[PDB]
């Protein structure tokens, strides 16, 4: 795909949910876990 | 008029694709203009995006990113305002659009109807399947050129022989109509024609209909009942015949994007415009049930800076390092939040936790003008002990639709605010507190400031559960506001109150202090007067001209146990009243007479 | 420059000695005019040079009974006719008449509003030439335009090269352009009978290119060198974020035209614009040196003392018996003051008394008038106009005839006095036929003007060399050879000392007569209890700390009449000490 795993400065980028690294635009996004939301999954889902 | 607000996640998303998917409906479906950004990613080439098609204006930054459909049904959408921008840099944002194991991707644009940019610059770069993603008059689209806009399938043709390297699909429909880069040379807006007789008004945006400022398929500035126009009608018109200010009759304020004729009650009205807050150099005041603002020639009090407001405007939370800002403050302008990563710290940052001791900064607040979203608290803090003398809440800013959003807060028990009587604007969502007792035992049709809001309860520690075997109401509060244990943690008590604290009966005829009383509330007297037996009033009211009895002398119609003498000096007995000394009374005096002088 | 006019029609001038002097002062080197053109009774051969820098005119235009054979207005381009002679006109030319020969409109391009008309002029050729609907707006049209061929003079064809023989005098220059008919487009003004000729919809008088920035006169209001639909707001408000800052290009609005700041004598608003009127519920607060500014009143405003032109007084002809206690105790009044025949005289008509000194008083307070003072009548027991004395600034914002400020005609003054007067914040000053009156010409009258196009004109005041002649003549104290009148309180600048209102040579520090402490320029008594020794300091100050030596009953800090009864003594040096017995 477009994403691998993220550098080390990264560790902590993401909260309450699982980091990756976009290489095509070198990137940091993160995949939330369910009921989390925003930038770095740091708020809860009002829809859940 | 269908206005619906972004996701604002960026490149991040849900683990679950197909909640992505209706989480993108439910945001977006049947809407006509977005709230800060559109955000369009990972949809699979298996479900529909027809509910987009409604969609005719965007004030942030429009992202398409690593999707695997074929066509971006987006026709309609006619202006991006670009208030917000990707990476802060660009306005619009396609990339990235297909499978790189595979045959999937984004083809066509659509978009017949995209017209202008007023604010950033496009971003294409990558995208392996997209015809057309060149051969686009990219500055006839932007208003601001910078002499940005990066593109990188080929051999895909052309929209039409007569359309003349001015194409973003394969057919006559998908041909780019030129509107400011075709113009006369006395134009300073866009056009409809190549002649100075078909070029259109100043204010208008997106293209024309016709030269009037009405005639306008999108407005810069304002829209006054459908004009395109600068500024909104003003309180005074100039007149520089005779160089005077006079009187306007059709006056209307200026708010947000609009000319209204009645201001938003829980908005400042300044002279002709409606604000969030009064600036610094004016104070914030009230006449007849009117909320306003005044030039500062008092001593003006201040308001502290929210999350997201004034020095805070980058901050998401409080936290470890602002909260400090808050020590001195009575009322808070802006938003309060407490996330995550404020309250346990982020490591990321150089931000720590914050010691449950700090949060007492909070304890002096009495009005928030925004919304309080809460989603962290400390493990050990099992009520709201700091913020409970909180007055007022919200009004003019909200959190969606919500102005107290409660989630998951697993380590409170009763929520305990003693002053919090009313909710200026807005509804309530608390859910997920799975030790919450008093929740039920509230009257919220007594808090809300109009018919018109409502509130959402469910999965919280059951109210049959709690009630029988855990923690219930005190036996003088009403059943209208038990927020939790005790006499004090009630919002409307039967028979009478002193304050915060409930009580059955006042102190009237008994006690080593002596009250008297209204329909529920009850207030000391003048200690200087005599206490009264057998269950007799002490007191009529709060002074020594109602005490019902006098232990000493007093001096007309009130009691006194110490005689004002020697002002002129006015001596007194010990059984009935002062009186005045004979005028000799220079040094001393023992009565009314000459020989009463010393 | 900047420069206005004076508004009265056909009337004749007030000082015809003056008339062209005035003309010249107000006009030479400005660019526009504010208010009405007004061009009247000129003499033969008069110097009218000065008036060829007028490019726009803001009110009408009026040209009548010159003996002048030709006005250079060549250079004239627009005229926005906001006031119309006899409420029909924006250009008038009457009875010139050997009289004007020509029109020489050579650049007139624009009427915005109302008609022209022209009558009884019989040495002026080529009324008829000229194509006024092309001068005309298109939007409004209002072309009456009455004309009168029955002159005495006969008409040359106007040119050899003038192919529609429409022009404005004798020589192959004065043919008209024409700007409007003769171009393929719907646009109100055109460089040229192509549809690329067209040049702006806020351009007027046609333009030098296509462009805001290429007109020739402009719609709305100039700013900076474009041309533009309003001057930007001061503040500006945020559509997004919904509050209200200060705009970083926020201009004032001022008249036809957008500026950083307004002149001195114009009164700032927090809207974006200057006036000269206060808008209701707002005080004028001089907030820093040398400007002026409106604020809202939080609570009921104060009363406003009113004068002449201004609310109930509008119709008002002068201060008389029946109006002149609504002054009593005013410091600022808002509007003019005005004391003519029938102010000083009867009125039986309407029942209304004659002035008296002691009615007079009622302006004793009076500091600044936010007008003009027009004296025509006085009474003859007063020298003077002392009842003034403590005016200190004429604004001017409302002017006599449209161009005076203070005007004193013919009165039975010996001296000026206003001794406290010290500005002329705009105006002119007319001082003539004041048969008895002399210091005028010791007045520094160069100390009190604030702008260009700002003088005295003045004529049959009793001649200097006759006066002076007298030996009625400034003090010698006192500022250069500078006074108001006659005598040491007559004077503008003591060069030595002030005691009172009279300027003196000496202090009175160590005389015979009660002793007095030095100040910068002023002389004062001590306290009568500070003894009059010999010694600088001994008796002499401002305060009771200065008196170190006592006269009588010595209190340590101070010299007192007796010593206070703890009850207090006088010891063997003359000072209070406590005593035995209280
Ligand atoms: C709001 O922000 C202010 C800063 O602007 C913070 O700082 C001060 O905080 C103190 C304590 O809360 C405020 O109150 C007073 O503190 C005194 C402490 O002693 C110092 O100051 C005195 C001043 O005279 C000096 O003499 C002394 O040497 C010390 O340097 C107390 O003395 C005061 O009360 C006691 O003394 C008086 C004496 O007359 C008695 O009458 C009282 O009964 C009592 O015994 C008082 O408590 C102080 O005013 C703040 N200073 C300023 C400049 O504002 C605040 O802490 C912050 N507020 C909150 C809620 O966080
Ligand atoms: C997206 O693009 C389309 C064109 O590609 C653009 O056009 C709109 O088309 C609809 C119909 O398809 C027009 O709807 C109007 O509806 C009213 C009644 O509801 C009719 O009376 C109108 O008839 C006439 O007058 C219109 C003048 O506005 C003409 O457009 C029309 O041809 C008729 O002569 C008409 O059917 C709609 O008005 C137009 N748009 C305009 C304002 O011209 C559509 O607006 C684009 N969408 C966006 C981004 O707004
Ligand atoms: C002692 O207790 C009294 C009650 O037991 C207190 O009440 C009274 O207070 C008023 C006002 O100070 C005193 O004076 C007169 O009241 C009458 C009644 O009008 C009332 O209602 C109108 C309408 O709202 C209101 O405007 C008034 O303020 C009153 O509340 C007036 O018509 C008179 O003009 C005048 O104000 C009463 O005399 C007083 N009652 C007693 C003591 O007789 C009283 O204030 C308490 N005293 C103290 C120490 O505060
Ligand atoms: C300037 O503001 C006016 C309102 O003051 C705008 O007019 C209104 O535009 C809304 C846009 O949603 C129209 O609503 C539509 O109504 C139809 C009804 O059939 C519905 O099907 C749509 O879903 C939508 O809700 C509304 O009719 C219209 N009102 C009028 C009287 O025309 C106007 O568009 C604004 N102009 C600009 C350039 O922003
Ligand atoms: C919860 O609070 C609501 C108000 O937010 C309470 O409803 C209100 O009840 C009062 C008292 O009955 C109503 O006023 C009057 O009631 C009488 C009948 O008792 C009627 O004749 C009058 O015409 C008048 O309606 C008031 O209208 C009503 N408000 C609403 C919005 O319906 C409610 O009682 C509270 N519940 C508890 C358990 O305390
Ligand atoms: C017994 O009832 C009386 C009223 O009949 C109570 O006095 C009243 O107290 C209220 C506040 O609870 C006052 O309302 C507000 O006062 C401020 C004063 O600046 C004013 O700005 C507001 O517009 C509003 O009026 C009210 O004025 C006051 N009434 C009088 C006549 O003074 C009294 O406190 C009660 N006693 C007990 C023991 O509860
Ligand atoms: C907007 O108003 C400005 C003035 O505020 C107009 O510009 C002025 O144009 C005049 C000529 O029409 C300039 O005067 C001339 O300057 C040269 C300098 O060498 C001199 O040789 C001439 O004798 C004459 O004095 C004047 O300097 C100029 N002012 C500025 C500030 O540049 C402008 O034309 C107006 N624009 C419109 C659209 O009406
Ligand atoms: C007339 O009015 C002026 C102000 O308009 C008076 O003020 C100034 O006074 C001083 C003293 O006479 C003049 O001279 C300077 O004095 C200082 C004293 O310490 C000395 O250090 C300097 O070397 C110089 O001699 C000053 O020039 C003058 N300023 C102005 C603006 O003229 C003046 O006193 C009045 N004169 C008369 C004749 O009444
Ligand atoms: C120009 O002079 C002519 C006459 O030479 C005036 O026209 C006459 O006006 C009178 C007005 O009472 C009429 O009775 C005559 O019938 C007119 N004569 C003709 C031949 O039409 C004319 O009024 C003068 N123009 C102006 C503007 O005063
Ligand atoms: C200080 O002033 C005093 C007057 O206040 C002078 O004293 C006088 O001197 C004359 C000399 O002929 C005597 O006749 C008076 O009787 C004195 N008056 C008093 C009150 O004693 C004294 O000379 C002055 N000193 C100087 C140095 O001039
Ligand atoms: C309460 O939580 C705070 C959070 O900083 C922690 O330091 C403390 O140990 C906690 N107390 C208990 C009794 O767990
Ligand atoms: C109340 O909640 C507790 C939770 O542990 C549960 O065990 C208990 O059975 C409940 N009691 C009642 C009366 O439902
Ligand atoms: C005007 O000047 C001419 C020049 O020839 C002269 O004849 C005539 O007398 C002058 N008029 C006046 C009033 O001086």
């Amino acid at each position: 795909g477009h994403f691998s795993r993220c550098p080390k400065q990264y560790k902590h980028y993401c909260i309450k949910g699982r980091c990756r690294f976009v290489v095509a635009e070198q990137t940091p996004s993160c995949v939330c876990d369910e009921g989390y939301i925003g930038a770095r999954c740091e708020r809860v889902d009002l829809f859940y | 008029q269908s206005v619906c607000a972004g996701t604002e996640n960026k490149l991040s998303s849900l683990s679950d694709l197909e909640q992505q998917y209706r989480a993108l409906r439910k945001y977006y479906e049947n809407c006509e203009v977005v709230m800060g950004n559109l955000e369009i990613t990972s949809i699979e080439h298996n479900r529909d995006l027809s509910f987009l098609r409604s969609v005719r204006e965007v004030t942030g930054y429009v992202l398409v990113a690593l999707n695997q459909f074929r066509y971006l049904p987006l026709e309609n959408l006619r202006i991006i305002r670009g208030t917000k921008l990707y990476e802060d840099r660009y306005a619009l944002a396609i990339f990235l659009n297909y499978r790189k194991d595979g045959n999937f991707g984004l083809q066509e644009l659509g978009l017949k109807n995209l017209t202008e940019i007023l604010n950033g610059g496009v971003y294409v770069d990558q995208n392996k399947f997209l015809c057309y993603a060149d051969t686009i008059h990219w500055q006839d689209i932007v208003r601001n050129p910078w002499p940005l806009t990066l593109v990188s399938s080929s051999g895909c043709g052309r929209c039409h022989k007569s359309c003349t390297g001015r194409c973003w699909g394969p057919t006559e429909n998908h041909c780019q109509t030129l509107t400011r880069t075709v113009c006369a040379e006395q134009c300073d807006g866009r056009c409809y024609g190549p002649y100075v007789s078909d070029c259109c008004h100043r204010e208008c945006a997106g293209g024309c209909s016709g030269p009037k400022d009405t005639d306008c398929f999108a407005c810069m500035n304002f829209n006054d009942s459908g004009a395109c126009v600068t500024q909104c009608p003003q309180t005074f018109v100039y007149n520089p015949t005779t160089f005077q200010l006079e009187h306007n009759f059709n006056a209307k304020y200026t708010y947000g994007a609009f000319c209204v004729k009645k201001c938003p009650h829980n908005f400042v009205v300044d002279s002709s415009s409606c604000v969030r807050a009064c600036p610094s150099s004016k104070m914030e005041v009230e006449e007849n049930g009117i909320k306003m603002c005044k030039p500062c020639t008092d001593i003006c009090p201040k308001a502290c800076d929210g999350i997201g407001t004034g020095s805070l405007m980058s901050a998401q939370t409080v936290d470890s390092s602002n909260i400090d800002k808050f020590i001195n403050c009575t009322k808070i302008n802006g938003n309060l939040i407490f996330l995550v990563t404020g309250i346990h710290g982020d490591p990321y940052n150089a931000i720590e936790a914050i010691d449950p001791e700090k949060l007492n900064v909070f304890r002096t607040v009495r009005e928030i003008t925004g919304f309080l979203n809460i989603q962290s608290w400390p493990p050990n803090m099992t009520d709201f002990s700091v913020f409970s003398n909180l007055v007022t809440i919200g009004g003019r800013v909200l959190y969606s639709g919500l102005s107290l959003l409660i989630l998951k807060q697993q380590g409170i028990t009763s929520l305990q605010f003693q002053s919090l009587k009313e909710i200026s604007a807005g509804n309530i969502y608390i859910t997920d507190n799975s030790n919450l007792c008093y929740y039920h035992t509230i009257n919220w049709t007594t808090l809300f400031s109009t018919i018109n809001q409502r509130i959402v309860i469910r999965d919280n520690r059951k109210a049959e559960n709690c009630t029988a075997e855990g923690m219930v109401c005190n036996h003088l509060c009403s059943s209208d506001g038990c927020w939790g244990p005790g006499p004090d943690q009630c919002l409307s008590c039967r028979r009478f109150s002193r304050g915060r604290i409930c009580i059955e009966s006042c102190n009237l005829y008994d006690g080593e202090f002596r009250e008297f009383e209204n329909g529920s509330i009850c207030v000391e007297c003048d200690p200087q007067c005599e206490k009264m037996e057998d269950g007799l009033l002490t007191c009529h009211g709060p002074g020594p001209d109602n005490c019902t009895k006098c232990s000493h002398f007093k001096d007309g119609p009130n009691c006194v146990e110490k005689c004002p003498d020697g002002l002129i000096f006015k001596y007194a007995d010990p059984d009935r009243e002062c009186h005045p000394c004979h005028p000799n009374c220079t040094q001393g005096c023992n009565g009314p007479t000459s020989h009463d002088c010393i | 420059q900047v420069c206005t006019g004076t508004d009265m029609k056909l009337r004749l001038p007030a000082s015809p000695e003056t008339h062209l002097d005035m003309l010249r002062h107000l006009y030479q080197g400005c660019q526009v005019v504010q208010g009405n053109l007004e061009l009247t009774y000129l003499p033969t051969n008069a110097s009218l040079s000065f008036l060829q820098d007028i490019q726009e005119v803001q009110g009408y235009v009026l040209i009548a009974h010159n003996q002048v054979r030709q006005v250079p207005l060549q250079r004239l381009r627009i005229v926005r006719g906001t006031q119309l002679f006899e409420d029909n006109y924006a250009l008038a030319v009457l009875d010139n008449g050997g009289g004007l020969r020509e029109l020489q409109l050579r650049s007139l391009t624009e009427i915005l509003k109302g008609g022209v008309l022209i009558q009884r002029n019989p040495q002026l050729c080529y009324q008829d030439t000229i194509l006024w609907k092309d001068i005309f707006h298109k939007n409004n049209q209002l072309a009456l335009t009455l004309i009168d061929t029955n002159r005495s003079r006969a008409c040359h064809p106007c040119s050899p090269m003038c192919k529609g023989s429409r022009c404005w005098g004798e020589s192959s220059e004065d043919c008209q352009s024409l700007t409007r008919t003769v171009c393929a487009g719907g646009c109100a003004r055109c460089k040229g009978p192509l549809p690329t000729d067209c040049c702006h919809e806020q351009c007027a008088a046609g333009c030098t290119g296509p462009k805001h920035s290429d007109c020739l006169a402009c719609l709305h209001f100039n700013h900076s060198g474009i041309c533009e639909l309003h001057c930007p707001a001061l503040v500006t408000y945020n559509t997004d974020t919904f509050e209200s800052m200060p705009n970083p290009e926020g201009r004032y609005t001022f008249g036809a035209s957008c500026v950083t700041a307004c002149p001195y004598n114009y009164l700032s608003t927090d809207v974006g614009s200057c006036t000269l009127v206060c808008p209701l519920h707002n005080q004028e607060v001089t907030a820093e040196d040398g400007t002026q500014r409106c604020e809202k009143c939080s609570k009921p405003c104060a009363r406003v003392c009113y004068g002449l032109g201004m609310e109930h007084l509008r119709e008002v002809r002068a201060v008389t018996s029946a109006n002149i206690q609504e002054f009593a105790g005013c410091k600022k009044i808002f509007g003019s003051l005005a004391f003519l025949p029938e102010s000083f005289d009867g009125d039986p008509a309407s029942n209304t008394a004659p002035l008296q000194p002691e009615q007079l008083q009622v302006f004793e307070t009076l500091e600044e008038i936010t007008g003009y003072l027009y004296i025509s009548a006085w009474p003859d027991s007063l020298p003077d106009l002392s009842v003034f004395q403590n005016l200190q600034v004429i604004r001017g914002r409302i002017l006599h005839n449209g161009a005076y400020s203070l005007t004193l005609q013919g009165l039975g003054i010996s001296w000026l006095g206003l001794r406290s007067l010290r500005e002329l914040g705009s105006g002119l000053a007319l001082i003539h036929h004041n048969t008895h009156l002399c210091f005028v010409h010791t007045v520094p009258w160069d100390q009190l003007f604030r702008n260009p196009h700002q003088a005295l004109l003045h004529t049959a005041n009793r001649p200097e060399d006759e006066c002076v002649g007298e030996g009625l003549a400034c003090h010698q104290l006192c500022a250069r050879g500078h006074c108001w009148g006659p005598g040491p309180t007559q004077c503008v600048n003591c060069s030595q000392f002030l005691r009172g209102q009279e300027c003196v040579e000496e202090c009175r520090v160590l005389q015979g007569l009660p002793r007095e402490y030095v100040n910068a320029r002023h002389c004062l008594p001590c306290h009568p209890e500070c003894q009059p020794q010999n010694g600088s300091v001994t008796c002499f100050g401002p305060e009771a700390d200065q008196c170190v030596a006592c006269a009588h009953y010595k209190d340590p800090p101070f010299c007192v009449a007796r010593c206070p009864s703890i009850w207090k003594f006088p010891d063997e040096e003359g000072a209070c000490q406590p005593c035995p017995i209280n």
